[PDB]
């Protein structure tokens, strides 16, 4: 079943279903421990009676299923994440207290992203360039109050 | 003799291997430096 | 020759396990790899 039921299928139903990202990302780590389950558990080879068996093609099949499932929800989580801090410059864009509210925003999902995994943060070098333009942002801002 | 050799191969062997484990720890563990020196990039550009 | 083949097998055994762990230590460094690079 975890052979048959590809990367496709889950990933289009967990990304329409869009949950949370951090307990997207919870389930996500969920299938990262059943790699390492998969990797204890699976032999490379088992002999049965008459017979030399191997399974080296599905543990790695399986396993490497699994990181494109888990990588393409990281994936979909950073598209969301980059829906929110283009939704960020769009605002500091336009005005140039809800600027800081969206610098309170793109702080916090980074800091969601970082937290929940080191690995899966700095997942562009748009998203840092974003958060230091972030930054250099309310500088413009309160330039442009000024007027 | 050749039995005695042949474990004492499993042993050398191991002396070896963990040797060469405990120098690409030290390497891996300069990772980590160049992990520190990505905290300095880090703070550089705040 | 039963001691020597259990011998062989010890070595294999600890070769093998040598092997996992240096696939853990590679995919390690490449996290730390890539997260570092990525600046």
């Amino acid at each position: 079943e975890l052979n048959n039921n590809d990367i496709s299928t889950f990933l289009k139903t967990y990304q329409t279903q869009c949950p949370s990202a951090e307990e997207v990302r919870e389930v996500v780590i969920t299938h990262l421990k059943e790699k390492e389950i998969l990797d204890n558990s699976l032999p490379s080879s088992i002999i049965i009676g008459p017979f030399y068996i191997n399974v080296d093609n599905v543990k790695q099949s399986l396993s490497k299923k699994r990181k494109a499932l888990a990588t393409s929800m990281l994936d979909i989580l950073a598209k969301n994440l980059h829906k929110e801090v283009d939704s960020i410059c769009e605002e500091f864009r336009s005005i140039s207290e809800k600027l800081v509210f969206l610098e309170e925003r793109i702080v916090k999902v980074m800091s969601d992203y970082e937290v929940m995994d080191e690995f899966f943060y700095n997942l562009t070098t748009d998203d840092f360039n974003d958060k230091w333009a972030a930054n250099n942002w309310p500088s413009k801002i309160l330039g442009q109050i000024d007027m | 003799n050749e039995q005695k050799a042949k474990c004492e191969a499993t042993e050398k062997r191991e002396s070896e291997r963990r040797q060469v484990e405990e120098k690409k720890h030290n390497e891996e563990i300069q990772f980590l430096k160049r992990t520190n020196q990505q905290l300095k990039a880090q703070l550089e550009g705040i």
